């Protein structure tokens, strides 16, 4: 099911540019109550109007741990509205098509092509993280933080 | 100008009087003082009645609504800001604006009541004792008012909570939890059904039972409402609600705002993008704390029975 | 950067309240009631050595 | 030496005094009966009972109070460990007082300057004895009613 | 030493003083009426105290 | 464990010289209703604020019963407040080094070099016994009390 | 020599019982500057006028610092003025006579009984220590302090 | 200065006591004295015959 972050629901503001191209950050983060599992997605932050991702830092506290980990980190651009509890909501692999962070703590950068090919749309969108596959043993409480930069006016 | 407030407290003697002929003009008292500091901050917010495109594919005018809704914001944000104080810590209360990660407000910390001022419902001893049974009770809030009498007689070291003009005169005032107050007149062994019974067989219609919330018990004026403190992690072995209820009493908690005659919503506005987002964004200066003279806070005591979600069907 | 007076900077003022916050004293039960000079009182005043 | 009723309250009347930990055993139990007594009150007169609105009323012919000064033991008991207290029964003269100073109690207010004017001092004090009444070797005028009041909030640090 | 507060300490000593004493004088009589000075704190007297006079 | 002992509490009364060089002296005693442990912080009594501990007698009685005793008594001062209940607060050896009173019941007055020269202080600091060896087999509700002269206006 | 402390110059202060009886204490010290020498009298302090010795303690540091240290200060009251700088001023031996302290650190108090029998006189005597014999070897900055309890109406 | 007289042992001793209330420091902005400088010159008395 779809687990929020605090920043989905609206308790806390996402910010947005007041120029146009002004590179603007915010650490997408949530706290995870009880263990990941293969199928969550895990909507993390609301990606504001009219901007467009152009760097994404994905930081993750070794979800998985125990040993041989299978765990993958996919996160998106869900099509969904900014925090609907709707559970038909989809997460693409855009930014990061398999991250393979979690099964190690560590910091992973966006590095397929599509991060920066993201279209603008004029509503809000709400950036997932879906797990793609399920992880061996698992953690409770370890976090999952994205740091997403977005421009607010590109053409 | 300055951002803390410092008030004291002047605690009674405790030393043993000479008897007999003995010279005492040597043994003198030494008068002991307490204090406690508030530290004031600013807190602001900001509405954007957006675009110029927004707002005229809208028939309302937005930044009418964006105004009232600061204004309404910033009414809940200072009700649940006492509540929080006056409770000490933050649940999971949902519908509080603060984050549930949620530490202070000014470098005044949360304070977590002493053994002394919190109560248990039902019988407990700590937090990771309670069951089903230890739902409030007419018995706990009696408790309630026997350690709000009896503080000093088992700590020499407090202060006596004394009442508050509510109502008539001099009343306890006992703020609930709207599940608590469920739990007493939705239950035979909370107590309260069968004096209230009896009320009504002395008035007809007129009783709390059917017209109203809770009456007096004890010279306690009880009310319920919604911004009362809420955990989930009590319980033998964690994922057990609770609440707080507030035993008020005088001096509780402490509010310095930080601008002449009393707090001052003063709105700022400011444009962006060659004059589209017109945003409106408002703020007070002010800094709340709870009384804690010494390491004994000095006018609440938090009962801390607790409380289930009575309709399970709400969404976790 | 910018200016930030900070906390707890000696700069910063503190402004000390003049009022008292008073532990007040438990209400006496044997008031002038109980006490008396009559043999009708709990507790009885014999003035038989007050001038004497 | 049979009591006699006191008049302080109402008209010949004995007061008894109550620690309100006996006083929470009383209005927090059924098999302390007040409870029924007062819940058939309250039907004849309600949210003017002393279930909602205060302390104890009398129980037979005797006012009760509450007190936070009242005596309460911690070694009675089988195990020495029973918490306990001592309510009392008064009427007429229970105890006397010798004030011995002038006409009521006259406190003796006195400031002394203790150097050059630095440490001012303020000593006061009363030169007066108390003593319960007791003829032959019996009380005269209380019955210590001498129950088992447990701290209703285990809590407190005791 | 009263200097470094706006208190002023006489005011506050006199009214101490006078609470001071009026606690006593109640607490002395329910030590006398019931007899014992039990294991009650609050009370200025000690725990093992017997008269006064 | 640090023993509150009456004298450092508000309940007994520790007596101001008044005028200057004025010998004073107060009975610091504690009735030990426990047995002494390795190691103990006992806050015999308050040496009044702004006055200089001229002649200190030591008043003990038998602590130890069993044979070849070993408790020794270190007597000095406690800084921190007047009676605040923490462990964190630790005496030092200023008025007794290091006592052999401990092994039979006797009086052994101050005879440290040091034990004259302790400084003035504008607060009230305390006087406290830490046990600094081991209680061997004995104790039982004893007392310990010590005999200060504490002098004000000192120079 | 004639190394006068602070208080026989008046520099510091020396206290007086205000009724008959009250045992007053001042320590009388001095940081004595070069080395302690045969013959030398150090003029520590000054009992008032109406004074009689009560109880002397005198407390020193290590005067001496060789191999068989065989110093012996000797304390008692003077002859002339308190302030008067004549080397024509002897001490005696009435409170202390071979102390034979300052070998080691030390706390000694009176033992001869002729340091309680000590007769008053309406002016101000001044007591002064003179080391009778030789000082060994060594000491520069060490510290002699001596301290007096007196009482003023003594019969 | 607030002047005080006491007398002690029954009018023997009549005394005088009196005393400001007052402090003083040397402006230490930092670490600098913000006002003083201390020359450390070499004063000799000229005379021999002078005491110590």
């Amino acid at each position: 099911a779809l687990i929020q972050s605090d920043f989905a629901q609206g308790i806390r503001m996402t910010p947005v540019p007041d120029c146009a191209g002004d590179v603007t950050a915010c650490r997408f983060d949530i706290t995870l109550k009880n263990a990941p599992a293969a199928g969550d997605i895990i909507e993390l932050g609301v990606l504001p109007g009219n901007a467009v991702p152009v760097e994404a830092i994905l930081d993750v506290d070794d979800l998985d741990t125990g040993g041989a980990p299978t765990i993958t980190l996919d996160v998106g651009i869900m099509s969904g509205p900014v925090g609907k509890n709707d559970p038909a909501r989809t997460c693409g692999n855009e930014l990061f098509a398999a991250s393979t962070v979690g099964q190690a703590g560590g910091v992973v950068r966006a590095t397929a092509s599509s991060a920066f090919r993201i279209q603008k749309a004029e509503d809000h969108r709400s950036v997932g993280v879906k797990v793609a596959a399920g992880p061996a043993t698992g953690a409770a409480g370890k976090t999952i933080a994205l740091i997403l930069f977005y421009v607010q006016g590109t053409s | 100008a300055g951002d803390r407030v410092s008030f004291d407290l002047s605690v009674r003697l405790r030393g043993q009087p000479t008897f007999g002929d003995d010279r005492v003009e040597g043994k003198e008292e030494n008068l002991k003082f307490y204090t406690d500091e508030v530290i004031i901050d600013q807190v602001r917010h900001s509405v954007s009645a957006g675009g110029r495109m927004s707002r005229k594919r809208t028939a309302h005018d937005l930044r009418k609504t964006g105004r009232d809704r600061l204004g309404d914001y910033f009414y809940q944000l200072t009700d649940e800001l006492f509540f929080m104080y006056l409770s000490g810590a933050r649940g999971i209360n949902k519908d509080f604006i603060l984050p549930t990660s949620f530490t202070g407000y000014a470098k005044n910390p949360f304070n977590t009541p002493d053994a002394a001022h919190l109560l248990y419902g039902g019988v407990a001893t700590s937090k990771a004792s309670l069951a089903n049974t230890d739902t409030m009770s007419r018995v706990v809030i009696e408790r309630a008012n026997v350690q709000a009498t009896m503080m000093q007689a088992q700590d020499p070291e407090t202060a006596n909570m004394v009442p508050v003009s509510v109502e008539g005169e001099d009343r306890y005032v006992c703020v609930m939890s709207p599940f608590q107050e469920h739990s007493l007149r939705t239950s035979d062994a909370a107590g309260w059904l069968e004096i209230q019974k009896a009320a009504a067989a002395a008035e007809g219609r007129n009783n709390p039972i059917f017209k109203g919330g809770l009456g007096m018990i004890g010279n306690t004026v009880l009310h319920s409402h919604r911004n009362v403190v809420r955990f989930s992690d009590y319980g033998a072995g964690s994922d057990q609600p609770a609440a707080r209820a507030l035993f008020m009493g005088r001096q509780a908690a402490v509010v310095a705002y930080g601008t002449k005659g009393g707090l001052r919503y003063d709105w700022q506005e400011e444009t962006k993008d060659y004059g589209n987002e017109p945003t409106v964004a408002s703020g007070f200066i002010a800094g709340i704390k709870k009384t804690r003279f010494n390491d004994r806070d000095f006018g609440v005591i938090s009962i801390d029975t607790y409380a289930k979600d009575p309709n399970p069907n709400n969404p976790a | 950067s910018s200016t930030v007076i900070a906390f707890g900077d000696p700069k910063a003022q503190k402004k000390w309240s003049s009022e008292l916050a008073v532990d007040i004293r438990k209400k006496s039960y044997f008031e002038s009631r109980f006490i008396g000079t009559s043999e009708n009182a709990v507790i009885q005043r014999k003035t038989e050595v007050e001038s004497d």
